[PDB]
């Protein structure tokens, strides 16, 4: 008759009474977001999203998490990409991400885009996510590096990346984590994580607080001696060794 | 390899 909590290593976590043989399966099963506060709050069967609805958890009690539910009928379900779909809603946000980040011109001169903070945080903060296509090492590393600006190794087997025209906002804005621009001073790191509606994937959390509209950056970490790497990234790394 | 983030 009691609730659990089962935490990720990212600090998002599944709640709900389970049933009999230990599974969050029932009506009003939750996945909390790492900011213990945004909730997907429905229908799950084994910790699977199948009828998220947006909800804030506003207290606890003895445990028990009490949701109020936001307004707008804003739903979400499990939703793994493939090699070929990027996602069943590529243009609904996700709500989590969607209070923390935006995207504007970088202010790294002829970078194009970048992600920026929305508001002050602290360090380790899950700020955007970054989910793809899944797509083989192999067809990235021998393609072309043209074809090659938004792919981000997830493990051994799989890279995500964001190809054209979902590189665009107007064409995909489910999560924003490609626009993110590197730097090797940056302000956060690619970490795992694993979400309710994109299965495992990246995200991008604070290495150190961080002002509101801040840009944020990571390093992409390319590999300097097999560099392996885009001219753009070449040179800059060459101006990093020389400010060392 | 051509992507980010690989452990090397
Ligand atoms: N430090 C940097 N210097 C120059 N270009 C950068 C950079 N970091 C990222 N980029 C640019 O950003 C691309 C990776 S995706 C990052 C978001 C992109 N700026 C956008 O507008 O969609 C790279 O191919 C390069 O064009």
């Amino acid at each position: 008759h009691g609730v659990c909590w089962i935490y990720y290593p990212d600090g998002g976590s599944l709640v709900g009474e389970v049933n009999e043989d230990g599974e969050m399966t029932g009506e009003k099963i939750a996945y909390v977001y790492p900011d213990e506060r945004t909730a997907l709050y429905g229908k799950f069967i084994d910790g699977e999203m199948i009828e998220g609805k947006l909800a804030t958890l506003m207290s606890t009690e003895e445990g028990r998490p009490h949701f109020e539910l936001m307004p707008g009928n804003s739903v979400y379900h499990f939703d793994k990409s493939t090699s070929s779909c990027i996602s069943t809603n590529a243009l609904l946000p996700d709500p989590y991400e969607s209070e923390r980040v935006y995207v504007a011109e970088s202010l790294i001169s002829s970078a194009g885009e970048g992600l920026f903070s929305k508001v002050a945080v602290g360090p380790n903060t899950v700020m955007s996510f970054y989910n793809g296509v899944r797509i083989t090492h192999q067809e990235v590393d021998s393609r072309d590096w043209a074809l090659n600006g938004n792919t981000l190794s997830l493990d051994e087997e799989t890279v995500i990346d964001v190809p054209e025209p979902y590189n665009h906002v107007s064409k995909y804005c489910a999560s924003l984590g490609h626009k993110a621009n590197h730097s090797f001073t940056p302000n956060c790191i690619y970490d795992m994580f694993v979400h309710p509606r994109f299965g495992p994937i990246k995200c991008i959390r604070t290495l150190r607080a961080v002002e509101a509209d801040e840009e944020l950056t990571v390093a992409y970490g390319y590999d300097h001696s097999p560099p392996e790497a885009p001219e753009w990234y070449q040179v800059e790394l060459k101006a990093f060794q020389a400010t060392q | 390899s051509k992507s980010k983030d690989r452990k090397y």
